[PDB]
């Protein structure tokens, strides 16, 4: 009867700039090439950030630029072609990915201008996304990336009557697969998702055709897809956790509607078997200092497993985008007679660093620049970015979700009975 | 433009913030969009770092096209001063603080106004130094301040301590085996009668600093590092220094003599000939190993080096000079450094390399097949890809290239991690060949 | 009759010889047929030794079995004392000297009338005890001999020292890191304020041997050599001993908390307490390892752990008590000391392994299919054909196990050695399963 | 006019135990299976020896012999049964090799006598090859297999007409190609091979072939394949380094009355491309301390290439197998004016490193017990096993074998200016 509380910092955080988004979407888009046109800041981010993946000969480089390139002493047009053709040359390449950035959006490089002429002379496809560290936090480079997408898709040109519906954002096959088979049992068709496998997969989107949001950082995608391709928008709750993938599922069935057939104990058997992370996760209390937008759906996630979670940090947040999602959120904080979180967007990790140290929190959900600084105090802590690359969607991934949130946990457990948690210099 | 995916020697500003890591109570605060923080990553992570890295960044979003970007840098300069009291705060441009060419230099006139902590503009420009010049430079420009506030104030101690002493110059954060190398170099002083004044960056306080000149003289066992701080000092103070990389046999005992000639030229009175031969016969390994039937197998074998200068062109004249290897070709990725490379490796490799595009380093070794190479972890991976083992000798370097166990490359004890770094490369991939020639 | 073609633990005359080496002048002489001598290639190759191995054989030929074996056993042993003059003569009874059943014990009575070096026959018995019950047997023999004499002629210092002091037990050639082993605890005591009254058999002169009462105690860092002769110690001279292998953090605390025990109850007056505590948060960094990130990532991961008693058993506490590992298996090939390995690692294992047949250890690695294994050079095999990572913790050992570069596996700086290889054995194989699943 | 001069010391020497011949001939024979009957004592040398193909899966075992096989508590033949019969299940060889070993000599084992009974019983050849450390030094093993080898070669039932030659000695494939080939280039048939590459192919030997050593250390072989086998020997030098080569084929078309056709021109050309390693090698001293049998033949090249040998040290030596050997060596010390040595059998190592002390020499030729103590006094050394192994034979391997003998002395010339090369404990 009183609502979840929003709050926005000084913006002062750690997050990954949006550009590492090349590195998990060349990976799923195979016949693609991402090429950042960018400074060594840039380059010297991607080299490191990627790890091992740096050594897997990726299709991705950065289009490293010249003082002779921020003066224009160099011609930009000229300088593209050249070394898109040397892309031509040695990757055959279905599409081009530039991803504009920092130094691009200054300097005001038409890149939006110079594609469809250098695609036309060129042969090969151009796609646009200004995913800077000006604009954007981390996954948002996936929305920037998979927006432009959204307007290359093709034109129009057993299962239950409802008409097309398309889902929308990158996951691993295996997590499609697994999401798309889910539906199949409700009697529902994925004519299409958007990033194929391949960009030469992209799926059909015609006016009139349903879409459907399966991460909490799609905005602009979803924006791009009402308005640009005219398609109906259904706001469900993000499918993270058997609660998410349940309501995710109701949602859509009720946007048709259909009954959703037999899914309650889909749920409780899946729940059932998380019986020993539910022990340990029980009670405890959880921080998100926020970094890659899914923290409004793991939050509820984990209130739903019983934790007290004291703050939701949030780069961004949509509330238009991510209705459904609060609206669970604070469902469930009454369910569960938990008092309704505060959630920070754009926060300060300074100021956040002074609320753990007061809270004592028993997780602290963080990045890498914090993380070994907080174990040596004594606060646990989960490094944030795992969450973006395990595969934590659907029934079967909600297991996943929880390794992940105990992993810092079970630690204890083994090392317990050893004085020495807080530890510093 | 050109493209890459690979960079050998990170952006200006890495070196900054080095070297600002490096002191205590030393602040760096970025003038960058967000995002450009992933240097607080990286130190906590390859370092493990206990303490939070004391790097803020001065945000610039859109709101400073306009104006922005020299106002909030101002607050948050004031800001980070009263939550973390620094001596030093280190203003830090880059890339993008190099477009937008705002007067940077004067936010620090004004917010040093404000501050209890002093204030510099790190004085680096993206598109001119890399990160190695960026952090030599920055070291020099701390150095100079605060030897002129100690001139300025009187407190400027400016006598010589009675007993020989040093100052050893360029130990920092990210340094390759650098911790390490600093243990090292302060035993093999305490070894050699040698007091040690100060060592600079790594947990040195600013207030230290006008201490520099009691010191005989400077050692500055990096070449990429410090010799812009160690020339400063000899010309204000007639301080000499000795820059020779103690890395090897050969070259530990230069460092020595050295040593042993800049002392007695201001009476020191001291032959260390007999605590070089000491070492050599009785600690180090090394002049026995190059006797020893082990180095015999290995003459004549092949090897490829590259790497950063000091640990490419020691590595170079430890294989040739010291264990009979023949090199292919040595090279480096500081070009701008490059003539002096070329003269520390000549006579020691057959062929120069210097560049700094991994896929022209990546062809020169596949075209020369050696049996081992010593490179960056980018060298590595070419030697996966090949079937060669390899040492890795230099920057970009990842977690397993930061041991807690005692693995200096200097001195004499660094002399013996060398012996087993190279004998395992070498053996290890015949050990492989003979395996596949046998069964499997 | 077994067959088999790999084995964990050499013949009994190995360990006689490992002690023998390990004095100064004592020249070991083994009755043995042509070729039993690569002991002196092992020692010279995986020890790169510069003195030759005091090693000789009195060679059995067939004019042996004709009451040979047994006249020119005692001119072996007349010309061997003329030419090298050693201390100590000890007689070696290989598989051979075992079934000719020759009067040895006489002609070592009869030898040693005519030589100046004082003569032993090693009470050792190949069929009855491996290489290393034969080396705890032979160091206790020498050891009670030496005590005798100095009995006899009553030159038997027995006044303890002043300030407490030490004997270190146990320390041998081709004994696994243990040159760096010695070294770690020799500084350790002086860390601690304990005088070293003796380091046997490594380095010592049995004319040393009569000095071993004047310690406060005795310290045995290896389960496998030297109880013997701490026993023998203690029932002649009331002297404890501490046998607690300071491996890892929670045991070296341990052993110092021990030590702190043993002295005060003879009086020292002695808190080690604060010393545990610095030496835990500021030399070793396996403490600050075990809450770090890097370790988290470890929680849960399956390693599978065989070698010696002392290795594998502090190899198992380390995994799973310091690092959250689990154990799947943890075994040793000291099948004549299982009942300790079993007691010391209870509750650190799912499972107990006692064999010495490769093959059960091979097979028990590929059914359980863990992340990482520790165990020996046929482990690390294993490992090689299985596509695992494989950190080497003791013996059957090749060169590359014998570094010039400091790796004790002791002590606090020992802590940090073991970090460093456990995190990278288990990160190489992190590292490979990424890279494939990404590219190659 | 005043001949060699032979010396006999002690017998006090180091030296590989002759079963150490499993390690090539396993690899050599490639359907065999070697079993060595003995202790710990022997599985551990083989163990060390072997070095990295331990970990090959050798065809190689050791047939370890308990307290109960040394007091008969045990049934010998009943324990060779049970083992010889796993051995089949797991290899399915085509050939089992006894080796029989001190401590079966000593316990009197009749491996002779219950081999052809277990082979019937089996259906597996078995051939017994007593090699042990009692009677023989380490090359003299693949004699005494070899030996008992031509016994089971099977009977009877372009080119010049010469009448079979069957040459013994194993040796690398390469190496039995390049040496058949150049007798094809004399029009010289090679009937077969005692060793052949499988247990399966051992070649004919009729009463009437000739045969050649290709070895220093086959005697046994050579006096079987005469008196049991009916054959008659070519006495020849080695043809090890291109003086032994050329002699060799000389001797052989000698036997067969064939004028050797153009070889003096094939030899000079072999010299003409080794020039570099001559240089090297010419007035330097060698010292063999004996230990392999191939010492009269490498110190007889070694003279023709220019250096002084001041000891020929031998395990054993035999002057009928010998024989043209011994008279190439001569007449060598002979045309170089080099005095001729002396050849020392069953040599003193402690005596021989007092000679070695007073002399200084060169190079000497040794095993690993004394390499590293000789460096250390300043003594260069090269380790004698290593010309066991490499390919030594022919025109072709002339080289090798001075890489070999040159390489302490290359090792010499890049560590030269550098005061410590004797640095003694
Ligand atoms: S924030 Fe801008 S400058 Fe920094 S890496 Fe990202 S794109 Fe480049
Ligand atoms: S000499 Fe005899 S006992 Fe020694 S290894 Fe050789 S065969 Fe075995």
């Amino acid at each position: 009867p009183n609502a979840l509380n929003f709050e926005c910092e000084t913006g002062n955080y750690h997050t990954f700039c949006p550009i590492s988004c090349v590195a998990w979407l060349y990976q799923k888009i195979e016949d693609s090439f991402f090429l950042v046109i960018g400074t060594k800041t840039c380059g010297y981010f991607l080299q490191n950030a990627m790890g091992v993946m740096i050594f897997a000969e990726p299709r991705y480089a950065m289009a490293e630029l010249e003082e002779g390139d921020i003066s224009a002493q160099l011609n930009d047009y000229e300088e593209l072609k050249r070394l898109c053709l040397e892309i031509k040359r040695d990757r055959n390449p279905s599409v081009i990915v530039w991803i504009g950035t920092c130094t691009t959006e200054i300097i005001k490089m038409d890149l939006e201008g110079l594609a469809p002429k250098l695609e036309a002379e060129i042969g090969i496809p151009i796609v646009v996304a200004r995913a800077n560290g000006l604009d954007y936090a981390f996954t948002q480079g996936e929305d920037t990336v998979l927006a432009a997408m959204a307007a290359r898709c093709p034109t129009s040109t057993q299962y239950h009557p409802h008409p097309p519906l398309v889902l929308f954002g990158s996951l691993p096959d295996p997590v499609v697969t697994q999401l798309t088979l889910e539906l199949k049992k409700q009697g529902i068709k994925v004519s299409g998702w958007l990033p194929a496998k391949r960009y030469t997969e992209l799926p059909v989107i015609d006016e009139g055709y349903y879409v459907a949001g399966v991460n909490p950082f799609l905005s602009r995608t979803a924006t791009t897809l009402i308005r640009r391709r005219k398609c109906q928008l259904i706001t469900a709750p993000f499918p993270i956790g058997p609660d998410g993938t349940r309501t995710w599922i109701e949602q859509i069935c009720a946007t048709f509607g259909i009954q959703p057939q037999g899914l309650a104990e889909r749920e409780a058997e899946t729940w059932q078997k998380l019986s020993d992370y539910l022990e340990l996760v029980r009670g405890k209390s959880v921080f998100f200092m926020g970094d890659n937008l899914l923290e409004i759906s793991l939050a509820r996630f984990l209130i739903r497993c019983g934790m007290r979670v004291l703050e939701i940090g949030i780069p961004y947040m949509d509330k238009r985008y991510q209705a459904a999602e609060l609206a669970l959120l604070s469902q469930t904080c009454a369910e569960m007679g938990h008092p309704l979180p505060t959630i920070v967007e754009k926060p300060d990790n300074y100021n956040q660093l002074q609320r753990i140290k007061a809270l004592q929190p028993d997780l602290v959900i963080t990045g890498m620049a914090h993380a070994n600084p907080l174990e040596a105090r004594g606060i646990s802590t989960k490094w944030s970015v795992e969450f973006t690359f395990a595969q934590i969607h659907g029934f079967g991934n909600a297991r996943d979700i929880l390794e992940l949130v105990t992993r810092p946990l079970r630690r204890n457990q083994a090392l317990a009975g050893l004085g020495w948690q807080k530890l510093v210099a | 433009m050109k493209l890459a995916y690979w960079m050998y020697a990170g952006p200006a500003h890495i070196g900054t913030l080095r070297i600002a890591s490096s002191f205590k109570n030393v602040h760096g605060i970025m003038h960058a969009p967000l995002g450009d923080d992933y240097f607080n990553v990286m130190r906590s992570m390859l370092e493990r770092e206990r303490d939070f890295t004391p790097v803020t960044a001065s945000i610039v979003d859109r709101h400073v096209l306009a104006r922005g970007s020299q106002e909030k840098v101002v607050d948050n300069i004031i800001r980070k001063d009263t939550e973390e009291h620094p001596d030093l705060i280190v203003l830090t441009p880059t890339c993008t603080s190099s477009i937008l060419q705002e007067d940077l230099q004067n936010f620090v006139r004004r917010a040093s106004l404000s501050t209890t902590a002093d204030v510099l503009l790190a004085d680096v420009n993206h598109y001119r130094v890399n990160e190695l010049q960026a952090a030599d430079r920055t070291l020099e420009q701390i150095v100079q301040f605060y030897i002129d506030k100690a001139r300025r104030q009187g407190t400027l101690g400016t006598s010589k301590t009675p007993t020989p002493s040093v100052n050893i110059i360029g130990i920092t954060t990210l340094g390759f085996h650098n911790q390490h190398d600093c243990r090292e170099l302060k035993q093999l002083m305490a070894d050699l009668g040698i007091q040690v004044n100060l060592v600079i960056p790594a947990a040195a306080t600013v207030h230290d600093l006008q201490r520099l000149p009691q010191a005989w003289f400077n050692l500055v066992p990096y070449r990429e590092i410090g010799g812009l701080t160690a020339q400063y000092l000899e010309r204000e103070f007639g301080q000499p220094s000795v820059r020779i990389t103690p890395m090897g046999v050969v070259e530990t005992a230069r460092c020595i003599r050295a040593i042993q000639g800049v002392l007695n030229a201001q009476g020191a009175g001291v032959n260390y000939e007999a605590f070089i031969e000491q070492q050599t016969r009785e600690v180090s390994q090394a002049a026995w190993f190059s006797r020893s039937i082990d180095c015999q197998n290995l003459t004549g074998k092949k090897a490829v080096v590259f790497g950063d200068n000091t640990h490419a062109a020691a590595m170079t004249k430890i294989l040739s000079r010291e264990m009979g290897i023949h090199v292919v070709w040595a090279g480096t990725y500081c070009k701008y450094d490059a003539d002096w490379f070329r003269a520390e490796v000549a006579g020691f490799c057959d062929e120069v390399l210097i560049t700094d595009d991994h896929t022209v380093v990546g062809d020169a070794i596949a075209r020369v097949e050696p049996a081992a190479i010593f490179g960056t972890q980018m060298e590595r991976h070419v030697g996966k890809r090949l079937n060669i083992p390899c040492g890795v000798i230099a920057a970009p370097i990842h977690i397993q290239d930061f041991p807690v166990g005692y693995r200096p490359f200097l001195g004499y004890e660094g002399t013996n991690q060398l012996v087993d770094l190279i004998y395992n490369s070498f053996t290890l991939g015949m050990e492989d060949h003979l395996l596949e020639i046998f069964g499997g």
